[PDB]
DNA sequence: TTTCGGGGGGGCCGGGGGG
DNA sequence: CCCCCCGGCCCCCCCGGC
DNA sequence: TTAGGGGGGGGGA
DNA sequence: CCCCCCCCCCTTT
């Protein structure tokens, strides 16, 4: 009949309040939205596009059927649009497209493929519902037979998450690769034990005695662990945050279970039924540097004689450092909408409330990939509203929005975005919002801002103001913020000044240089430099108090004045006289109570053209060996006598 | 006199879901849940004095009836709620055997849950997961962000909105009719304006005004309820001439006994929430206010410093 | 990173009581 | 005379704005 | 408007 | 089948 291409040809083309179209009119069209629309906002335009079953990609590629070009379009977007030769339309263009493609079908193979995929999803949902009702009928028949000739819990009284929890591995949606990897690792654990965990297979999982599953909340980590443990015929010994897992309890608790037979396995007699699978769930839930037992669990991971699976939500936390390279790491990513659309449709039809498949993705966006949260949202909403569609999708999504604290990189990216500092953008993301964004991680926000405020192309420059001037203003404000921070952490503990520190350290300098990140966002380098400075100051103090009885100065004077002459009288002789100057160097060292470690540290202090790394390396190894032998073959004096 | 009159906030505390005003959709959802049961884990968040504890208690009562005493475990910030409590008392309550109708469950009400420690919240996770067949949890808090993400994932989110002046007026009229309180429209308007959507504050102010003066009119209401100083600070910051701002500072704030620290903190907050002013100007005003706040915290809390702050703000605005 | 102060949780030590 | 229960220090870890 | 770069996984000439 | 689309996730004490 009519193909979307001919409609687009009819629609006016662009070169470098809305009509109610028929259902799924934009089906099979990949609409990429860019710029600013006159009447519709980005969110409103995306919602309108989804209302008609149109894929809304966040980027532009060869599959971008159409493009919605508005005011203030991204330069990269225009560059890629011209490179890929993709048509663009205006607000009236989109209006005519929705009102000029009513057949909702009959277009090219893309529309037919989309319809076939939708029918396949519906059929899968119906088949799953049929299986569920068959299971319910079987359970009811067994219950009636038992009753005819203990109180059980009826399914109607159970939470939807429990009622629809996966029963086997296949029912787990998303993270198929991770699930398969875990299954393979656990299946061949006995073979790895036979090889003493020395040989590594194709996947390299044969050298780990423990596995660590990590991912965001409500994605199926515990479910997958339990399912894999049950499938391979193991006995599960599970621990969680509800149990005491301190170092003492760990030593007196599960430690004895590492190499112990299971009595239940013996009395329930698979060949692996007598062996334990120790599941430590919510591993990040234990607090304590040493008494918590995180380090103790890491040590256990290195000698466990039975499979050990750890589960945590935050793998990069400092508390998790002991688990660096001792367990096989398995990441569970946020599942995509498609992998769970069939499950959501099955739940919707079984619970006898209507759910529009075109809004499911939005619900996922509300929950940030939290399947448990999605099921809870459906259960709570369906109690009063039996139909879910575009009529009330916006309100439901806004009400249940998951306000997750941003990470330092995301905080830096958002705070340095120039849009939020414009007249229009400031009314949506207010100053209070920016202060809250700082308070998300007050400890790291000022450091990230100071690190990344010189690596942006600004878009908020005032007329006649250069990038350098704004940078200087931001630096001045950052210095004032540092003064305020010093005030906060003094003996007076003026924590009430924290909000002001938010403005001076992050919000104001960011507003001065807000724009587009000219390059990759970098983590703050100040902490590593501070640690290096502390180490070097400790070394300098050690050297100074070794030579105190001979010199007349403070440690700073020793670094600035004495060290060059000491270099001239310690390093130059080796380079000039070869190995014949070892005696003079040793004599100078003895005169000042210096040791070999002191010699190396002194050589490590110099900068600029006096760096000694290359010079030290170029020295023949024989000279260094002779120097070490001569130093070790004699007695030396001691400056500080420890007792 | 050794006798006390019961506060009207307690005497007229709603006992059923139908007596709660505001947040109509959430109240209807709670009513439906009470009718049908199968209450899920829930987190109720919102501003102070809007009827969160009232809603939770009413829902529990309608759900459990005669079994309320046995089937409800209530814990708040005044009770012990450490990790040991979660691991022993709450676990014992969850595992407790209690025969209930075919659509009811035991309820744990953790009021002011935002004050609970991270360890207790973490320990609650598997307790909620394992015993959901017989026990359900209802958290009530002011800031939902303090609740860890795993607990939020396990609960249904109910964000309470501020009460509109219409609902406050409706409840106040019911209370007045039940108490036979002589009033005037202007007095009720003043009470509503001073309440700022706080039903508890409005009821307390009404009761205090009736006790202290009898007739509820603007004069008596304002005598009992002082005009909020944030509005005075906003007027001071928005004054066109430095002389007017200094006049307001000296007459409405300094001579009334307001401390300099309170004045400067309120100025900071009001400037932060001043949408009518350009954001960059607000940032400059905040810089000046922070300088003054640091000076006051150091110990120089004088009227001269506040006057200098106002002068600098006006210079910036010019 | 961290200059007080508060809160919480876990580990021993030791007084008292019981057998 | 010896073992166990249970109160109190001692230490160590973690916020600190709204 | 997408900071750069790497990993996972559905679609397909 | 390699290539592409598309998204998510890591940089990080
Ligand atoms: N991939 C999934 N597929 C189907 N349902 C899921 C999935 N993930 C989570 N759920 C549902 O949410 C419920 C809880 O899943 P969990 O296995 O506990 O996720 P989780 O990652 O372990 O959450 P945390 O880490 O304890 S907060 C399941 O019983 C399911 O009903
Ligand atoms: N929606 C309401 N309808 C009627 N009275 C209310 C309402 N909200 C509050 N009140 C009255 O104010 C009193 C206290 O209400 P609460 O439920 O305790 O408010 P709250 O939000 O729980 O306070 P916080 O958050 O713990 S400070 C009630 O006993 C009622 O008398
Ligand atoms: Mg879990
Ligand atoms: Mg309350």
């Amino acid at each position: 009949n009519i193909t979307a291409q001919d409609v687009l040809d009819k629609i006016p083309s662009l070169d470098l309040s809305f009509p109610e179209g028929k259902p799924n009119c934009l089906l099979g069209l990949t609409i990429v939205f860019t710029g600013v629309l006159p009447t519709l906002e980005r969110g409103a335009s995306e919602a309108l596009a989804k209302r008609y079953g149109a894929r809304v990609t966040k980027s532009i590629s060869s599959k971008t059927s159409v493009v919605v070009l508005g005011d203030e379009a991204g330069p990269k977007k225009l560059e890629k649009i011209k490179q890929l030769k993709i048509k663009a339309i205006d607000e009236e263009g989109f209006k005519q497209l929705i009102a000029g493609m009513p057949a909702e079908g009959g277009d090219g193979e893309a529309a037919e493929k989309a319809r076939r995929k939708l029918e396949e999803q519906h059929n899968i949902a119906t088949k799953e519902a049929e299986l569920l009702v068959k299971k319910e009928e079987e359970r009811s028949k067994k219950l009636a037979a038992t009753r005819v000739s203990d109180n059980v819990v009826r399914e109607e009284d159970k939470l939807w998450t429990v009622k629809y929890a996966p029963t086997n591995l296949q029912q787990v949606c998303g993270n198929k690769g991770s699930v398969m990897k875990l299954k393979n690792w656990l299946a061949n654990w006995e073979n790895s034990k036979k090889n003493s965990f020395k040989h590594a297979g194709k996947d390299g999982s044969g050298v780990f005695r423990a596995a660590m599953l990590y991912g965001p909340p409500g994605i199926g980590k515990t479910t997958a662990a339990h399912l894999v443990a049950q499938e391979l015929g193991y006995d599960i010994l599970e621990q969680n945050a509800s149990d005491v897992r301190s170092k003492t309890l760990l030593n007196a608790g599960v430690k004895n279970a590492l190499d112990n037979m299971s009595v239940v396995g013996y009395f329930k007699h698979n060949l692996n039924g007598k062996h334990f699978v120790i599941i430590m769930d919510e591993v990040d839930g234990m607090s304590g540097g040493d008494r918590g037992g995180v380090g103790q669990l890491a040590q256990f991971c290195r000698k466990t004689s039975t499979p050990l699976i750890l589960i945590c939500n935050e793998r990069n936390l400092p508390k998790m450092r002991p688990f660096d390279r001792v367990c096989l790491d398995i990441q569970f990513r946020r599942p995509d909408a498609n992998s769970i659309k069939s499950r959501l449709m099955t739940i919707a039809i079984r619970e006898k409330f209507k759910l529009d498949p075109n809004v499911i993705d939005r619900l996922i966006q509300t929950t940030r990939g939290d399947i448990r949260q999605v099921i809870n949202l459906l259960s709570t909403i369906s109690t009063t509203t039996k139909t879910i569609n575009h009529e009330n999708i916006n309100e439901i999504s806004k009400a249940w929005e998951k306000n997750i604290a941003l990470k330092p990189f995301d905080i830096a990216h958002k705070m340095l975005d120039g849009q939020i500092y414009s007249d229009i953008g400031s009314r949506n993301f207010t100053l209070n919002d920016k202060i809250a964004l700082y308070f998300d991680d007050f400890d790291f926000t000022p450091l990230m801002i100071q690190e990344n405020y010189l690596s942006t192309r600004p878009s908020v420059l005032k007329p006649g103001q250069s990038h350098l001037e704004a940078v200087a203003e931001a630096a001045n404000c950052i210095s004032l913020g540092d003064i305020v921070e010093k005030k906060i952490r003094s003996s007076e503990q003026l924590w009430s000044l924290l909000p002001l520190h938010a403005v001076l350290s992050s919000v104001y300098p960011a507003s001065k240089v807000a724009g587009h990140m000219a390059g990759r966002i970098n983590f703050t380098a100040w902490l590593g430099q501070n640690s290096k400075s502390a180490k070097y100051y400790r070394l300098l103090q050690e050297i100074h108090y070794h030579t105190r009885l001979g010199t007349s100065t403070d440690k700073i004077g020793l670094r600035l004045d004495y060290l060059p002459t000491f270099r001239k009288r310690l390093l130059d002789p080796f380079l000039k006289q070869g190995a014949d100057a070892i005696s003079s160097v040793i004599e100078v060292m003895d005169d000042y109570y210096l040791t070999k470690e002191d010699w190396d540290s002194i050589m490590e202090f110099f900068v600029g053209p006096d760096v000694t790394t290359a010079i030290i390396k170029k020295i023949p190894a024989t000279v260094k060996s002779g120097f070490t032998r001569k130093y070790n073959s004699m007695t030396h004096p001691v400056a500080i006598y420890r007792t | 006199t050794l006798s006390l009159q019961l506060p009207w906030v307690e005497k007229y505390r709603p006992q059923v879901l139908s007596d709660i005003v505001g947040n109509k959709e959430t109240i209807d959802r709670l009513q439906q849940i009470a009718k049908d049961g199968n209450m899920p884990h829930m987190i109720i968040s919102g501003m102070p004095g809007i009827g969160k504890t009232t809603s939770v208690h009413c829902l529990a009562h309608e759900l459990l009836g005669r079994s309320y005493a046995d089937g409800v475990l209530e814990l708040n910030a005044s009770d012990d709620r450490g990790i040991d409590v979660v691991r022993n008392q709450i676990k014992h309550f969850a595992q407790k055997k209690l025969h209930l109708p075919p659509g009811k469950h035991k309820i744990v009400i953790l009021d002011e849950a935002d004050s609970m420690t991270a360890g207790a919240q973490q320990a609650l996770r598997r307790t909620m997961e394992l015993y959901s067949n017989s026990t359900r949890f209802a958290f009530a808090c002011n800031q939902s962000n303090k609740i860890i993400e795993p607990l939020q994932s396990r609960c249904a989110i109910l964000r309470y909105s501020k009460l509109s002046d219409e609902d406050v007026l409706k409840r106040l009229l019911q209370i007045i009719k039940l108490e036979d309180v002589k009033y005037t429209n202007d007095g009720l308007e003043a009470i509503i304006f001073t309440a700022e959507g706080d039903m508890r504050q409005a009821i307390n102010n009404l009761q205090s005004t009736v006790a202290g003066h009898g007739l509820v009119n603007a004069d008596n209401v304002f005598k009992i309820v002082d005009s909020p100083h944030p509005l005075i600070v906003k007027k001071m910051l928005l004054a066109s001439n430095l002389e007017d701002s200094i006049q307001i500072l000296r007459t409405d704030l300094w001579k009334k006994g307001y401390s300099s620290i309170d004045i400067v903190t309120t100025s900071f907050r009001v400037t932060k929430n001043l949408a009518q002013v350009k954001e960059s100007v607000r940032l400059e005003m905040i810089k000046e206010i922070g300088l003054t706040h640091m000076r006051i915290l150091e110990g120089v809390g004088t009227y001269l410093q506040l006057a200098s702050m106002l002068a600098k703000i006006h210079k910036l605005n010019n």
